[PDB]
């Protein structure tokens, strides 16, 4: 379960609940469950923060990875709703969390930010910084494979 | 100056001219300085470009020009009426000022602004309405002069025939251009001239 | 006290208004009066007004105020919350909550008005702040106000400059731009130019007086 | 300037040899729709208490400045004209009675279009109490201009605003303001050769 | 196999070659974006993956000799420019 | 001395409320300080 | 006329010549015209259709529009319009001149080094 | 020996074709530039004062007190080969580094 | 890894040019060999001394080659005794490039100092390049199976001067070291030399792949690899987005260029205003 928080891929909440709910709620004999998810008020409001933990980490994904998703494709990708799903990522975005810009009547969610012209100069000038580096790091291995054969 | 004018090499015309007044002297010589202005005034108004306002202030210039500020007035408007009157008004002025025949190539300029002026501000406009604003005679008429204004860069636009009206295309960033890089490097380089 | 109150009335700089009520309720609190809790609820509803909601809950915290934790103290800073969250729902619920302590005072309660309008503008940002283009009528369903009034609202705040955006009336669509910061090269640039030409008019004195 | 060196002043005034308060609030004011934002107009002319005390007696002049603050369009215009006429008659503003009232045409027609992606012709002269022609004469004067960023569609007659970016504006006044410069410049070296 | 200006896989493309359903197309993006197999984007609404990367791999010796023959463009090209700025700027050159 | 004091503290006042210009209050507390407290 | 684009009366100029010499002049100058106005066309519509172009032209037998258009390679379309799409040919802003650009640049390194 | 010598404080090839971070030469770009807002303003004062002031007092008023036309100079011959190089690198780079 | 820079001094480099000269006019050389003595500070290296060791190599057999640790040691002990501070960081040999027993002489040399550096100083006067190459002893583990094998990872070189190491080289250079030259120009020479640079970085690539498709060496697979990854990183600058902002950002230089170019003008018009009062001055009082 803590290597799935780890990975950098989507997390499906219903399959987290068909595969780690029953261990982690009511547990078995040989693992004792833990009081962290237990059936009083105090575990039920940690389960539903486990939810929020599961589709903020999918959201986190989705941004990384996509440019541009569908609202559709996301509540489906969440486990919610429409509307619950453009309400958690409102929240998260409000918060400075994600960024994401909501075209409601196109249902398109933009995780790219406005790009500055500095910033593809930038990331330009970064390239060549790198290929001029490669480039000399290259010769040396070919320095290498002259010495040994010849 | 002169010469360039009449070849409508009016790009080289109105650098000398241009030139010329900044060489004449600069407290005498006020007859030279009012026939240059009133060729300068014409040679900037058949280039497209616009006439400096303050030269019609001064006091020497003042009664000379002021045929040529009426002209200039017609010619910025873009109508072929206001133009025209001007012409049945200073006509013989401008013949004994010996300009007459190149405010006679006015009139396709007067027809350029009141085109660009139209895309610029329209972004779809009707040609009979095109015609209205240009005072011309007929839409159809219309119709090739702003087809002329396409191809030769003056407006960039299109015209649906069938339906009968021009849409003005989009206007571009022209910041993102080389245009900017341009007019500052004829810019620089005269700072780096002087 | 009254001249906070009337510093306060007369809707001048609140900074000025919260100093008054502070002095008076340092004064208030040094003799134990029971007036202090009066002037330690302007004192917070000043903060809540200068848009400043987070020093509420600073200020009862702190040990003066300890004393005087009650029901008085809660109402405002269960307001400040509703200002902080920028939310215009809470503010209501505040307002039937601790009715008595806030919709009773008259100090409080001829700036209600004001403080209702300044919640609307943060909380319509905080609705369409995760939004590029979105419907008037899901800003509508989210503020729980009409649709007219959201509309007229929004193109004040247009007007106002508290926010960049257009209003699709034909659609009911409003379409929120990211602008660019101006940029203060061209500004700086035109100023130098300004500046100098004015030495450019120094130098021609300079130049035709002296030859 | 004048706006900012007149509020600085309205609650400091004692120059009663120039003119008097009721005068120095009425053009404080003038200047202030033309030269300040919504935001300073609000928070200095609108919530200012000197201002708002002397206007209690000038109604005229409270009409022509909260009209244009509240939107009520047709009546800002009526009281443009009657500031129109009082500007005329001033020895002050009478060289710039026209570019005022212009300018003020053009603040209100952006701020009836600063809030809306599209406005139709007639919603356009039903708020300004005008006709449709003459908003489209205004409009399309004002546009070629470039005062108003919005286009006309003249076949559906509706008006689509832009937003032009600050980058543009800044470019043509440095090429425009530096333009001006460089002849000072120009003109220099010619009287130092000689 | 696509070249750099033209790495802009649909998502059908994706389904085909891989023999699975569009839907699960954009969960396989993110199994080679995660480990590492390939580097770039997703584009859910226009159905599109903009690779930008992809591990190198062994090639053989004609395809090093069509890298060789790139490099012969790529030489010429800074010959060219160093030649240029060498003849354009040959009396400000130290 | 003391009229000059009071219009120094005058503008005393002025600043204790953060304001830029200097009102009648100002010079009536003013003048109460200056006079009667000292 | 032919400078501010009005060809139609350019046509119109040889019903009211001044004299009969006049004739033959014209007929050299209308082929030019011809020419001139179909460019216009190309450059400024995008469509239009095939006997729409008959008092543009100032063609008098519609035949003599099919040997004009092979001369011209203007491409019929199925619903009697020509397809004029070639505005794609754009002043190419894809391409950054940078040639030039660093031809310019380095002028200015020039007029600010090369002077001594 | 002499030419051993030469190779001391010689840059890489790499520092010639690399651009400085366009973020960070925008702000000197932006400074620089409000710099000579001031000076452009003092400069003119600057004019005006040395026209009506003996020529005792040409250099040793100049003691002490910054020259607006030195630093005007500083700041134009700063930025013009600061943004000339960035320029004409980035042209270079841009066809030397092509994907075509 | 242990070293991120090396600094190599004009002592080094003019000690290596007389140490080859001295021993290579008794007999010819392949190369000499010494030690190079130096500081560290945080992870670059500060190479400024160094001394000759006895070497010699047979030239058929790598495994054949003598280098005198004993003196070695000895000849330490006398600059410890003069500098206390400059302690052993590595060797030096002017061959023009690479050894196959330099793995092994590395060996002999890590035992004085663990993080040995290797700087091939080359006597011939490179026209582009640096005469010094640093080399570090890193394990090599592959990823093909082969067992781990000790190769020579290069390190950025620089050579930098003592201020007082500097005002002697100065001296050296005075008369053909042309300062003159504006920084402006200056830079555009460093923009020439990096595309001279990068053209002999690349017709070496090319020179290798060369060889390789005609067989006289095999690939290497990692070299491959490299070369992908830059031919990967070339970015197409025929781009909408990139053009648009260079074109953005290119106005945005040109305009302070422009303002500069202006003010400098003007300025310059004031310098021609005080000449003239000069002159004119001038021969009014005569």
């Amino acid at each position: 379960l803590l290597k799935l928080f780890t990975t950098m891929e989507l997390m499906r909440w219903s399959t987290l609940v068909e595969d780690y709910g029953m261990e982690l709620r009511k547990g078995s004999l040989e693992s004792p469950a833990t009081d962290v998810f237990g059936s009083t008020e105090e575990g039920e409001k940690r389960w539903k923060d486990l939810k929020n933990r599961v589709v903020e980490h999918n959201i986190r994904i989705m941004a990384k990875y996509y440019t541009r998703i569908t609202m559709k494709r996301m509540a489906q990708l969440l486990d919610l709703s429409v509307d619950e799903s453009e309400a958690f990522l409102s929240n998260l975005v409000v918060n400075k969390t994600i960024f994401a810009k909501v075209d409601r009547l196109a249902g398109i969610i933009n995780f790219q930010r406005p790009k500055d012209p500095n910033n593809l100069l930038n990331d330009w000038s970064q390239k060549l910084n790198s290929l001029m580096s490669l480039v000399n790091k290259t010769t040396h291995l070919i320095a290498k494979e002259e010495m040994i054969h010849n | 100056g002169r010469i360039k004018a009449i070849q409508l090499e009016y790009s080289e015309a109105r650098r000398t001219m241009t030139n010329a007044l900044r060489k004449a002297p600069q407290h005498t010589a006020v007859g030279f300085k009012q026939t240059v202005h009133k060729l300068l005034i014409v040679v900037e108004l058949l280039l497209g470009e616009i006439p400096d306002r303050l030269q019609f202030r001064q006091p020497s210039l003042k009664r000379s020009l002021m045929p040529y500020f009426l002209l200039t007035q017609a010619v910025r408007t873009g109508n072929l009426a206001k133009f025209n009157q001007v012409l049945d008004q200073f006509g013989e002025k401008f013949q004994a000022d010996g300009t007459y025949t190149l405010i006679i190539r006015l009139r396709h300029n007067v027809i350029k602004t009141g085109v660009r002026m139209i895309s610029l501000s329209y972004s779809r406009i009707s040609l009979a309405d095109i015609a209205q604003k240009l005072q011309l005679d007929s839409p159809e008429d219309a119709e090739f002069i702003v087809a002329k204004a396409i191809r030769d860069g003056v407006i960039e636009a299109s015209i649906n025939h069938e339906k009968g009206y021009v849409q003005s295309k989009e206007m571009i960033d022209i910041y993102s251009t080389r245009e900017p890089q341009l007019a500052f490097h004829q810019r620089i380089s005269f700072c780096l001239d002087i | 006290m009254q001249s906070g109150i009337i510093h306060a009335a007369e809707e001048k700089d609140w900074k000025t208004a919260y100093s008054y009520f502070y002095e008076a309720f340092e004064g208030y609190d040094s003799i134990d009066s029971p007036k202090a809790i009066t002037s330690l609820k302007y004192m917070l509803l000043c903060k809540i007004m200068l848009n400043t909601p987070e020093d509420v809950q600073a200020l009862v915290s702190g040990k003066l105020a300890l004393r005087y934790a009650g029901r008085q103290t809660e109402a405002l800073k269960c307001v400040a919350q509703a200002s902080k969250n920028r939310s215009l729902a809470d503010f209501e619920k505040a307002l039937t909550d601790y009715r008595a302590e806030l919709r009773d005072d008259p100090i409080i309660s001829t700036h209600l008005a004001k403080l209702y309008d300044n919640l609307l503008e943060q909380n319509l940002i905080r609705v369409i702040e995760p939004f590029s283009r979105v419907q008037i009528e899901h800003i509508s369903s989210l503020i729980k106000l009409s649709k007219a009034d959201v509309e007229r609202k929004l193109s004040q705040m247009i007007l106002d400059k508290k926010f960049h955006g257009i209003l699709d009336q034909g659609e009911g669509v409003l379409i929120i731009f990211d602008e660019p910061p101006v940029d203060k090269t061209y500004e700086a640039a035109l100023e130098t130019i300004q500046n100098m030409s004015k030495v450019v008019d120094s130098l021609y004195n300079k130049a035709k007086k002296l030859t | 300037q004048a706006a900012e060196l007149f509020l600085d002043t309205v609650s400091t005034f004692t120059s009663y040899e120039l003119m008097d308060y009721k005068t120095f609030v009425t053009y404080t004011v003038y200047v202030s729709m033309i030269a300040l934002e919504r935001p300073d107009l609000r928070e200095k002319v609108i919530k200012g208490a000197e201002i708002l005390e002397v206007l209690h007696s000038l109604p005229a002049v409270r009409q022509y400045l909260f009209s244009l603050y509240e939107c009520r369009y047709s009546v800002f215009f009526q009281s443009l004209a009657v500031v129109e006429q009082e500007m005329k008659k001033d020895w002050l503003f009478a060289p710039h009675y026209r570019y005022y009232v212009r300018e003020m045409r053009i603040h209100a027609y952006s701020q009836l279009l600063e809030s809306y992606r599209s406005l139709t012709l007639g919603y356009m002269a039903e708020a300004f109490g005008v006709g449709v022609e003459f908003i489209d004469q205004e409009l399309s004067r004002f546009i070629a201009a470039g005062r108003l960023h919005c286009k006309i569609d003249k076949v559906n007659e509706i008006v689509e605003t832009n937003r032009p970016d600050s980058k543009n504006w800044q470019y043509q006044e440095t090429i425009k303001k530096g333009d001006l410069l460089l002849n000072r410049v120009q003109k220099l070296s010619r009287v130092i050769n000689m | 196999t696509r070249p750099a200006n033209h790495r802009q896989l649909t998502f059908e493309e994706i389904a085909k070659s891989a023999k699975i359903t569009v839907n699960e197309v954009e969960l396989l993006v993110m199994k080679a974006l995660s480990v590492g197999l390939v580097k770039g984007s997703i584009d859910e609404v226009d159905k599109r993956v903009h690779m930008t990367w992809v591990q190198p791999r062994v090639l053989d010796l004609q395809q090093i000799k069509g890298m060789k023959d790139r490099l012969e463009f790529w030489c010429t090209d800074v010959k060219s420019m160093e030649m240029l700025v060498e003849h354009q700027a040959h009396d400000i050159l130290t | 001395a003391e009229v000059k004091g009071v219009c120094t503290e005058a503008g005393m006042y002025a600043l204790r409320e953060r304001r830029v210009h200097v009102t009648q209050e100002d010079f009536e507390m003013a003048v109460a300080k200056v006079m009667q407290k000292d | 006329y032919l400078m501010e684009g009005s060809y139609n009366k350019v046509f119109l100029a040889k019903g009211n010549i001044p004299a009969e010499s006049y004739t033959f002049f014209i007929d050299i100058l209308l082929d030019t015209i011809r020419d001139e106005i179909a460019g216009c066309i190309e450059k400024a519509y995008e469509k239009i259709l095939f006997t729409e172009a008959t008092r543009i032209l100032f063609f008098n037998t519609p035949k003599k529009m099919t040997d004009y258009a092979k001369k011209r390679g203007w491409v019929l379309g199925p619903n009697n319009y020509y397809s004029f799409a070639s505005q794609q040919q754009k002043p190419e802003d894809t391409t950054i001149p940078s040639t030039e650009l660093a031809k310019q640049v380095i002028e200015y390194a020039r007029q600010l080094e090369m002077i001594v | 020996e002499q030419k051993m010598l030469l190779n001391l404080h010689k840059k890489s090839w790499m520092e010639g074709l690399t651009l400085q971070d366009y973020s960070e030469h925008c702000k000197h770009n932006e400074s620089v530039v409000k710099e000579m807002l001031e000076l452009a303003k003092n400069y003119n004062k600057a004019v005006e004062e040395e026209d009506k002031m003996t020529p005792e007092q040409l250099a040793i008023k100049n003691v002490g007190k910054q020259d607006p036309k030195r630093h005007l100079e500083e700041h134009v011959d700063v930025l013009m080969t600061s943004n000339i190089v960035q320029c004409l690198a980035a042209m270079l780079d841009t066809v030397v580094f092509k994907l075509i | 890894l242990a070293v991120q820079k090396v600094v190599v001094h004009p002592l080094v480099l003019l000690s290596v040019v007389d140490h080859f000269n001295r021993i290579g006019k008794v007999g010819n050389q392949k190369r000499v060999v010494g030690v190079l003595l130096g500081s560290w500070q945080k992870k670059v290296l500060d190479v400024s001394n160094s001394f000759a060791v006895p070497f010699d190599e047979d030239d058929k057999d790598d495994s054949v080659w003598f280098l005198d640790h004993d003196y070695l040691e000895n000849m330490y002990g006398m600059f410890k005794k003069v500098n206390a501070r400059e302690r052993i960081v590595g060797w030096y040999h002017t061959g023009p490039k690479l050894h196959k027993n330099d793995i092994a002489i590395n060996e002999l040399m890590k035992r004085y100092c663990p993080n040995s550096v290797l700087v091939i100083i080359d006597v011939k006067p490179k026209d582009l390049g640096l005469p010094t190459e640093a080399y570090i002893s890193v394990e090599e583990v592959h990823d093909d199976g082969t067992p781990t094998s000790k190769t020579f990872e290069h390190v950025t070189s620089e050579i930098g001067a003592e201020e007082a190491e500097e005002v002697g080289v100065e001296h050296l250079l005075r008369d053909i070291k042309d300062t003159t030259v504006g920084t402006l120009s200056q830079r555009i020479t460093n923009q020439v030399h990096g595309l001279k640079g990068l053209n002999s970085k690349l017709l070496d690539i090319r020179s290798y792949l060369e060889k390789v498709a005609t067989g006289k060496l095999p690939i290497n697979h990692q070299i491959i690899y490299q070369l992908q990854d830059v031919f990967n990183l070339l970015p197409d600058v025929s781009l909408q987005e990139f053009v648009k902002a260079f074109y953005l950002k290119t106005n945005d230089q040109m305009v302070v260029v422009y303002l500069a170019s202006l003010i400098r003008s003007v300025v310059a018009l004031h310098n021609l205003i005080n000449n003239k009062i000069a002159n004119r001055d001038a021969e009014k009082k005569e």
